[PDB]
């Protein structure tokens, strides 16, 4: 069974990160050299695993999650951060075992005069958990008076758009990022059997 | 037409307390969270403090937490601001301004809080005299000192109102005794210091004063 | 609390200018920074929110701008209207923070003020107190230094200093030092003197009386 990534490496739509997308992967065998080792990547960064010993990991289902950001939100994508990425857009678990791949995706994700499809939340009520997701648009109260479905001071729509625009520092050009976990038997996977 | 009318103000003395009130009407008052700004005399603006529209979170200003309490009664349409122990740092101007998605779009009149030990005094009114080297062609300047009197305002007219040209009537100043005082000035023609006279009207309406003072080369 | 700070604390301008003014967070407040205006003794008006949201009905010649700790607004065009006092506010959290104000003024030519002495009355004299005048008319910019010498000796901490708002008509002002002694301390004394600086002198001017003279 060999690992289906090219499904997600090379989707042809990437999520917006306040929107997600998690794809389900039984346990299979992939060739994590080829990926480690390739130039295209910006970001890759293991935890709970080295990058050499992925092949070794024993598990039973990975997940991959992928979305859009923009390259100086990179560093959120971890465990223990903080941010309006990590806090309001998607979190990792503190025992997160798995990687964190990303790369430079302006010459697809950027359009003159700015990209209104990217967005992410900039307003919650309380952080995320981990994994978890949230897709609802209500109008968020930052004052002293409820909204009730109107925007204005202190009364902000929730979602933000990247706005991005090809002649963007790189820090704020548009990144795909693709996270991968591991688990065994519904806890983090291990490099298990004989050493 | 929304209207915030806000009374509880004047002079109070120190250590003693107040509540200030700002009663709304032509709106629904539960449905706006309303905020206390302050403006003590010849300064800024100040925060002072928030409440929730239904009266649950209170927020406040570093330097009145403790001492202020904000509240407000929706069944009143009434909101409050409530001061223990005053002092001389909380003389200040209070408006009250309703927090609504438009911004912050319709304020109280303002009551003015003066905390003070003085008892209402009127003016002494004293000459400022035009100087007797006021060369002929030339230019004279002359007024009025108006001094120790509570609480402001006084007004001051030249000529029960017909000489206004070239009148300077200056802001009061808080003098270390707690009274205010003030000078009100004039430039006239030098050559008219001996023909036409000058009479300064003071109007002091907490004492009910009123002084018509002439002023003459000594 | 989160201090704000604004620059200029006053500047001077024309009909039909263009104006910035600067107000900077000690500690990043991201865009949720509001704009006022008041004119003396008036209620504060609600100009922008979140940086660079008017209020409706607000001119679009009030633009705002800027994002983290640094912030300014643009007056296009300058009415006679935009004359008076703006201040920021923060609202990114509480305790919401206003900055101190900029004060926007009519710009005109130099003018020197005009000076005057005023000994004390008679009158006041017989009460126990002497208050010596000195008055300084019509003068632009604001700035402007008044120094008392009683016998040549300079004074501190027995004057107090009122000044004017602008003049409807010509833009300048005028300021008021008022000296407040004991009648022994005056009668103490001969030569009263008002030494006045002011960017229109070429040097200072200085108005003086000898007590009991004429
Ligand atoms: C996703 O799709 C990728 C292809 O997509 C196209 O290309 C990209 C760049 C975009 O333009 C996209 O819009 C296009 O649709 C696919 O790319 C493949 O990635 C692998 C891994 O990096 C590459 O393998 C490397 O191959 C070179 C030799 O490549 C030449 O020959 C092949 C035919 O054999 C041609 O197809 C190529 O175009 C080249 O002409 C090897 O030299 C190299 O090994 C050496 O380098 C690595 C370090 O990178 C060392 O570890 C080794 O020891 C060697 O020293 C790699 O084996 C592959 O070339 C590349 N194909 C193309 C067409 O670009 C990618 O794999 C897909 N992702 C997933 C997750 O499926
Ligand atoms: C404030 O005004 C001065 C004086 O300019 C005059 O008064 C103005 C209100 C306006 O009516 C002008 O047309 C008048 O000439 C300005 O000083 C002048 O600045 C220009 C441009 O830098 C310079 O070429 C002149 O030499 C200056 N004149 C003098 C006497 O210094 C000054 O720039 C104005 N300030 C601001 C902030 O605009
Ligand atoms: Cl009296
Ligand atoms: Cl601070
Ligand atoms: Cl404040
Ligand atoms: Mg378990
Ligand atoms: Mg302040």
């Amino acid at each position: 069974n060999l690992c289906p990534f090219g499904e997600v490496f090379n989707a042809t739509r990437f999520a917006s990160v306040y929107a997600w997308n998690r794809k389900r992967i039984s346990n299979c065998v992939a060739d994590y050299s080829v990926l480690y080792n390739s130039a295209s990547f910006s970001t890759f960064k293991c935890y709970g695993v080295s990058p050499t010993k992925l092949n070794d990991l024993c598990f039973t289902n990975v997940y991959a999650d992928s979305f859009v950001i923009r390259g100086d939100e990179v560093r959120q994508i971890a465990p223990g951060q903080t941010g309006k990425i990590a806090d309001y857009n998607y979190k990792l678990p503190d025992d997160f075992t798995g990687c964190v791949i990303a790369w430079n995706s302006n010459n697809l994700d950027s359009k003159v005069g700015g990209n209104y499809n990217y967005l992410y939340r900039l307003f919650r009520k309380s952080n995320l958990k981990p994994f978890e997701r949230d897709i609802s648009t209500e109008i968020y109260q930052a004052g002293s008076t409820p909204c009730n479905g109107v925007e204005g001071f202190n009364c902000y729509f929730p979602l933000q758009s990247y706005g991005f625009q090809p002649t963007n520092g790189v820090g704020y050009q548009p990144y795909r990022v693709v996270v991968l976990s591991f688990e065994l038997l519904h806890a983090p996977a291990t490099v298990c059997g004989p050493k | 037409q929304v209207q915030l009318v806000e009374s509880g103000g004047g002079v109070v003395q120190p250590g003693r307390s107040l509540r200030l009130s700002c009663a709304a009407s032509g709106f629904t008052f539960s449905s706006y969270g309303m905020h206390w700004v302050r403006q003590a005399p010849g300064k800024g603006l100040e925060w002072v403090a928030v409440i929730w529209y239904d009266g649950s979170d209170k927020y406040y200003a570093d330097s009145v937490k403790g001492r202020f309490t904000i509240s407000r009664d929706n069944s009143k349409n009434t909101l409050y601001l409530q001061i223990n122990s005053l002092r001389a740092e909380d003389t200040a101007m209070y408006y009250c301004a309703r927090e609504a998605t438009a911004g912050f779009d319709y304020w109280g009149q303002g009551n003015l809080v003066t905390v003070s030990s003085a008892s209402t005094k009127g003016p002494s009114v004293f000459p400022l005299a035009p100087s007797s080297k006021s060369t002929s062609g030339g230019t004279a300047a002359l007024g009025c000192l108006v001094k120790d009197y509570f609480p402001e305002p006084v007004t001051v007219s030249w000529n029960s109102g017909a000489l206004t040209s070239g009148v300077h009537t200056f802001p009061a100043v808080l003098q270390s005794s707690g009274l205010y005082s003030l000078s009100s000035v004039v430039t006239v023609p030098s050559s008219s210091l001996g023909t036409q006279t000058y009479i300064c009207n003071v109007n002091h309406k907490p004492s009910n004063t009123k002084v018509d003072k002439k002023v003459e080369p000594k | 609390n989160i201090q704000m700070t604004q620059s200029p604390s006053a500047m001077s301008a024309s009909v039909g200018d263009r104006v910035t003014i600067t107000c900077r967070a000690r500690q990043d407040i991201s865009s949720y920074l509001a704009w006022f205006q008041q004119k003396p003794g008036k209620v504060p008006k609600h100009l922008i929110y979140a940086a660079s949201t008017l209020l409706s009905g607000v001119p679009s010649r009030f633009s705002g701008s800027g994002s983290g700790t640094e912030f300014t607004l643009t007056i296009s065009s300058l009415q006679p209207e935009d004359f008076a006092t703006y201040y920021c506010l923060q609202h990114n959290s509480y305790p919401y923070t206003f900055g101190q104000g900029t004060k926007l003024e009519i710009n005109r030519t130099v003018a020197a003020p005009s000076v005057f002495i005023f000994p004390p009355s008679d009158e006041q004299l017989k009460s126990g107190t002497a208050s010596v005048v000195c008055l300084l008319n019509n003068f632009y910019p604001r700035e402007a230094k008044v120094q008392w010498k009683v016998d040549n000796a300079l004074q501190s901490g027995n004057s107090q200093e009122s000044v004017t708002e602008q003049d409807s008509k010509d833009s300048t002002y005028s300021l008021s030092s008022t000296l407040t002694l004991s009648k022994a301390d005056y009668e103490k004394h001969k030569v009263y003197a008002c030494e006045v600086t002011h960017q229109g002198l070429s040097s200072p001017v200085t108005k003086s009386f000898n007590r009991g003279e004429c």
